[PDB]
């Protein structure tokens, strides 16, 4: 039944890792489409400082 | 290699002329003498050169330009 506040709690960060495990790496590609068109650093991210 | 050149710098006061086989012993070792200290300096940016957007010359560093000189 879940009486408790607390047992309702971790069913929900359960529920928050099951829905964010699939979709991990498509809005990661979205977020880096993102910046790499509006950031104006974002088009070289990943090797900045090399030499 | 040392004791190559010597030996040509010295032969003279002997008035002994040097063989082909000597002459090559010596510049052989002084090829290798020479490549043991060699240094190929490494030329670098004028000091006017751009540095682009994406070395984020604003936070990660102050360098709109290269130092270059030194």
């Amino acid at each position: 039944m879940a009486e408790t506040l607390e047992k309702k709690h971790e069913r929900i960060m359960l529920r928050f890792d099951r829905a964010y495990s699939p979709q991990k790496e498509v809005r990661e590609k979205c977020i880096e489409a993102t910046r790499f068109a509006r950031v104006p650093g974002g088009q070289w991210e990943g090797a900045t400082a090399a030499g | 290699a040392v004791g190559y050149q010597l030996l040509l710098r010295m032969l003279s006061d002997y008035s002994l002329e040097p063989t082909p086989q000597v002459l090559s012993n010596a510049q052989r070792s002084y090829d290798a003498l020479m490549t043991d200290t060699l240094v190929v300096p490494s030329m670098r940016r004028r000091g006017d050169f751009p540095v682009g957007q994406g070395n984020k010359y604003d936070v990660f560093t102050s360098d709109r330009y290269y130092p270059g000189d030194l």
